[PDB]
């Protein structure tokens, strides 16, 4: 309780970041009480973005130990994250909201498995817009989302393949290719797209073999 | 016309389509309202058709007239 | 005691050490062994893929065999995906080249968690491939393994009527191999004891059993 | 009312509440 | 008989134009309708206290409880406002005041609200301490919780929460406030008297959160779903505050 | 101004007429802000349906402002004070530009005063309990490096800690250092922290502020 009070009320964010980072999974049975969750809910709405990331990771991890406390705040935070994605047209806020959504979907798999449809619609409509941070961010989020929900993303793997091959092959810019390759391999081990993209996209095997020599 | 074999074939398809189960909410509400009287009237008319006696048809027509007067309002 | 004398800086040594760690439920060391065997194979792969794809298929089949162990990890960890990968493995096997030498080792890496008696759709195709490739005795061994009893010892006792596709393939193999007369009587007996079975099967909801049996009787 | 009772009932497909009335929001074990 | 005798008593609610007597005075047609509503409500909340009514009304076929939830998902503001009183009186919950704002009806369902028994003449401090201070028993069975858990599980199995979400969105404000408070009370009762497997996936609310996060629907439904989720969070804060 | 709520079926196109001619730095914004104020007074509660489409441009006024004395920001904040309870689902992306406005030491002083005053006045219809740590730390950053913004920041702090009950008792030794360092005395803040530290009653501490606003409106 003294550590949570210090991590809430300290002026400089370094001690707050150290306190919010030092409360790892060894305190999972003791942070899931009433007052500790009430302190972490204060830690969610912080000024700086890294402590917001860390507190939403801790709370998304803790949300299955005591769901009756954490469910309404997480519903409100998920709606706030999607509203920051679509409505506000600033690239920095969209990048931070995609990163926060990826942290929530990496730390809480069971809760967002029924919320796959509008989140994936928002991320796909953000990928179809007319810094490379937002791109590798949303690739990491969509890879973790493909890993969480299997066989319900078969209605989305075609558009994801057409997008991620145009970002992989014929790279007009020097973007991150490793995260795209990991994301491409992550949605074929969950959906089961095994032999069909070899003939639906006849240049896939060639550009997969070219990466070994260049 | 005193045609019992005419009214029987008139209202037997209605009993036929009523015993295959209600499929909507309106049919379920109609069943919950009138289905007991429309079953007992069919039982009385079957008892009349087995052993011919107008004493069994009068009660069936009593139930039918009660259902008709409740529907017509 | 055989694996410890294999050199560890080669690809097959790291592969056998990975499956050795995977057998005794060590999910962290086996992952790093697989990941090191990846680049130990990738060296020879990029050395061989510069000529042609048909020259590099011999390393691609080994890379596909190596990347299928993580699905064995998911099989031994996640119980709800156990059917799903068991589908896509079959869906991945229909793209490989039909050669018994690589099919044997692919099935051997696949048989780390899947016994032949729970996935028989994959072993009947392997037996048919062994029969078409002239290696009929391995097809016979797989058919008697999938059946459960060897009918070549009891020549007068009938064939096991349960698992009908397996005894159908066994009667086809018996007609093809040596005996053209006894397989005829065996198929007649199979026909009568199987049309004797569908009469007592009054299926009202499960409709995926009558039509496949109709297919088999045709 | 005891842990052994709920464990017996779980084998016969009958669930039970595993918390007491002491706390309003009990952490799931 | 099977499905036509006992299920007659929920016929004023399931049939929108219900005529009980064939020959009645046409001058009294609204008071007769309110009398039918009151008597059918008393009969419905009297069959759910007996086991032979609970089992016979929640049969796995086309029962009389699914016809009660199915007519709740139909935008008829006379049956929909009368079924909520039955749902409030079945679960022994206090009724809020008839208003259009959530913050006024939330205050009327406060467990620490003033009552006439707490005056100095009747029941000065002891009757107030009975209400606001909790009981000393922390391991007694409390069979009322068993009955309410059975009724709540039987109602959730036939899809009551989806119907309550549909009443919350596609209706008037007078009914949306009452259905939001009813959903808040049921969600609070779920994490209190239900087992963990019954109540670990109820608080997610997929049909409401997928409506509050979909930007393809018209914006009124999305905004009223977001407002409903905010009111549910406010009700949860009010419940975790406690009586003062 | 003449049709109060009957402007709704042609409201949406009005919004896309405003999103096309709201260029960043011209003289056209001063009438767009007055049009926004008149639309807010006309609709009165239903404005939240048409609030998000006008949300990005406002943000682009808050950071990319090269007006003399930042008067367009002051007009936009005076237009924001009329929103009332409409920015309930949109306070998460409209409050960080305002709390970023009074802690910046290079901003003009009336703009920071307007930002502190709109944060002070927006708590009479909204719940600012969740966004406590995003406001407590800039205000104590506004108090130790600005000798002129002391009274307005203390009034904003008092209006914020009136909503928070015993949830502010952890912040008191953090603010007390800055208060005794510069000898800052505020009478309403002293009343509130006296009722917070030492008890007044049990029912008034930790109370929903919307409940209090509703019970005092009647
Ligand atoms: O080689 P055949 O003796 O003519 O038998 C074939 C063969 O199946 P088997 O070799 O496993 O018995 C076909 O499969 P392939 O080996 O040619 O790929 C199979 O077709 P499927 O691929 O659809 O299984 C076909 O069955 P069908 O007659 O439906 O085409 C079947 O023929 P029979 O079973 O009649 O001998």
């Amino acid at each position: 309780s003294k550590l949570l009070v210090v991590g809430i009320t300290d002026p400089d964010p370094d001690i707050r970041y150290c306190v919010l980072a030092s409360l790892d999974e060894r305190f999972d049975a003791h942070l899931a009480q009433a007052e500790n969750l009430q302190a972490l809910f204060v830690a969610l709405n912080d000024q700086v973005f890294e402590i917001r990331e860390l507190a939403i990771c801790t709370v998304g991890r803790l949300s299955s130990m005591n769901p009756a406390f954490v469910m309404p705040f997480l519903r409100k935070m998920l709606i706030q994250i999607l509203t920051e994605l679509e409505h506000s047209g600033i690239g920095r806020i969209k990048e931070q909201s995609a990163r926060m959504l990826g942290h929530l979907v990496s730390n809480a798999p069971r809760l967002i498995r029924p919320y796959m449809e509008p989140i994936l619609k928002a991320l796909i409509l953000k990928l179809k817009d007319p810094n490379p941070g937002v791109i590798n961010n949303v690739l990491a989020t969509i890879g973790e989302l493909a890993q969480v929900s299997g066989l319900e993303m078969r209605k989305w793997v075609d558009e994801l393949f057409i997008i991620i091959m145009d970002m992989l092959q014929d790279s007009s810019l020097l973007a991150k290719r490793q995260v795209a390759l990991w994301t491409l391999g992550q949605l074929v081990a969950s959906t089961g797209y095994v032999v069909e993209p070899y003939r639906k996209y006849p240049t896939l095997l060639e550009v997969l073999l070219n990466f070994l020599k260049t | 016309e005193r045609n019992v074999k005419g009214m029987f074939e008139v209202l037997e398809p209605l009993h036929a389509m009523m015993e295959r189960g209600p499929q909507t909410l309106k049919e379920t509400s109609f069943n919950q309202a009138y289905g007991r009287d429309l079953m007992e009237a069919q039982e009385w008319c079957r008892k009349y058709m087995k052993s011919g006696n107008v004493k069994d048809l009068t009660q069936a027509w009593d139930l039918y007239y009660h259902v008709f007067r409740r529907i017509s309002k | 005691e055989y694996t410890c004398m294999i050199p560890r800086d080669t690809h097959d040594g790291a592969f056998y050490r990975a499956v050795l760690a995977l057998h005794q439920d060590l999910f962290s060391l086996a992952q790093q062994c697989i990941d090191k065997a990846r680049d130990l194979l990738d060296a020879e792969l990029t050395a061989m893929a510069g000529e042609s794809y048909s020259r590099a298929y011999g390393a691609m089949v080994s890379c596909h065999m190596l990347s299928e162990l993580e699905e064995v990890i998911q099989y031994k960890l996640v119980p709800e995906r156990r059917e799903i990968i068991r589908q896509i493995w079959w869906e991945r096997l229909q793209g490989c080249q039909r050669i018994v030498e690589d099919w044997q080792k692919i099935l051997m890496v696949r048989s780390l968690v899947v016994s032949p008696h729970e996935d028989m759709r994959t072993w009947l195709k392997y037996a048919s491939l062994c029969g078409k490739s002239g290696r009929l005795a391995l097809a016979h061994k797989t058919l008697v393994l999938l059946l459960g009893v060897d009918p070549s010892r009891q020549l007068d006792h009938p064939l096991p009527t349960v698992h009908p596709q397996v005894t159908y393939a066994y009667m086809k193999n018996m007609w093809k191999s040596a005996r053209k007369i006894d397989a005829f009587q065996h198929m007649q007996h199979f026909v009568q004891t199987m049309q004797q079975q569908a009469q007592h099967a009054i299926a009202t909801e499960d409709q995926q059993h009558k039509q496949e049996l109709h297919k088999l009787m045709a | 009312k005891t842990k052994q009772g709920c464990d017996i009932l779980k084998c016969h497909n009958w669930d039970a509440v595993r918390h007491s009335r002491k706390h309003l929001w009990p952490v799931v074990p | 008989r099977a499905d036509v005798e006992l299920e007659r008593i929920l016929a004023p609610y399931t049939d929108f134009h219900y005529r009980h007597s064939p020959d009645t005075a046409e001058g009294q047609l609204k008071e007769d309708r309110e009398a039918r509503f009151l008597a059918s409500k008393m009969g419905i909340i009297a069959t759910f206290r007996s086991w032979a009514g609970i089992i016979n009304l929640c049969k796995p076929g086309n029962s009389g409880i699914q016809s009660l939830i199915g007519v709740l998902c139909i935008p008829n503001m006379e049956i929909r406002r009368g079924l909520l009183e039955v749902l409030y009186d079945i679960f022994r919950l206090p009724l809020p005041v008839v208003t259009e704002e959530f913050i006024e009806a939330l205050l009327s369902v406060d467990p620490g609200r003033f009552q006439d028994s707490w005056r100095l003449s009747d029941g000065f401090v002891a009757a107030e301490a009975k209400t606001i201070l909790p009981h000393r028993a922390r391991s007694r069975p409390d069979l009322m919780d068993n009955y309410l858990a059975l009724i709540l599980s039987a109602f959730i199995r036939n899809g009551l929460l989806e119907g309550l979400v549909e009443v919350i969105t596609n209706s008037d404000d007078h009914i949306s406030v009452r259905a939001t408070i009813l959903l808040g009370e049921l969600l609070h009762m779920a994490n209190t008297i239900l087992p963990h497997s019954h109540s670990h996936h109820l608080h997610c609310l997929p049909t409401l959160m997928n409506m509050a996060a979909s930007f393809d629907i018209p914006k009124e439904k999305r905004l009223r779903a977001s407002a409903a989720l905010n009111c549910l969070k406010r009700f949860h804060e009010m419940k975790k505050r406690g009586p003062k | 101004s003449f049709v109060k709520s009957h402007i709704r079926p042609y409201m949406d196109e009005i919004v896309t007429l405003m999103r096309e001619f709201w260029v960043m730095n011209t003289s056209i914004q001063s009438t767009i802000i007055l049009l926004i104020e008149q639309i807010v007074v006309a609709l009165g509660g239903e404005f939240k349906l048409y609030l998000p489409q006008l949300i990005p441009h406002m943000l682009r006024v808050f950071m990319h402002d090269n007006s003399p004395g930042r008067i367009v920001s002051i007009k936009l904040l005076a237009a924001i004070q009329l929103f009332g309870a409409n920015l309930d689902d949109y306070l998460h992306l409209l409050l960080p530009p305002i709390v970023k406005l009074f802690d910046a030491p290079e901003a003009p002083l009336p703009s920071r005063k307007a930002a502190l005053e709109t944060v002070d006045r927006l708590t009479e219809s909204l719940d600012f309990t969740d966004y406590a740590s995003r406001i407590i730390h800039p205000i104590v950053r506004t108090l130790d490096q600005s000798p002129e913004l002391r009274s307005t920041a203390m009034d904003t702090l008092s209006s914020l800690v009136f909503q928070l009950g015993k949830k502010y008792q952890i912040f008191i030794p953090m603010v007390n250092k800055v208060l005794v360092r510069h000898r800052i005395n505020h009478q309403r803040y002293d009343v509130l922290i006296c009722r917070i530290v030492k008890g007044y009653t049990l029912a008034d501490e930790e109370e929903d502020p919307l409940i209090y606003q509703h019970r005092m409106l009647r």
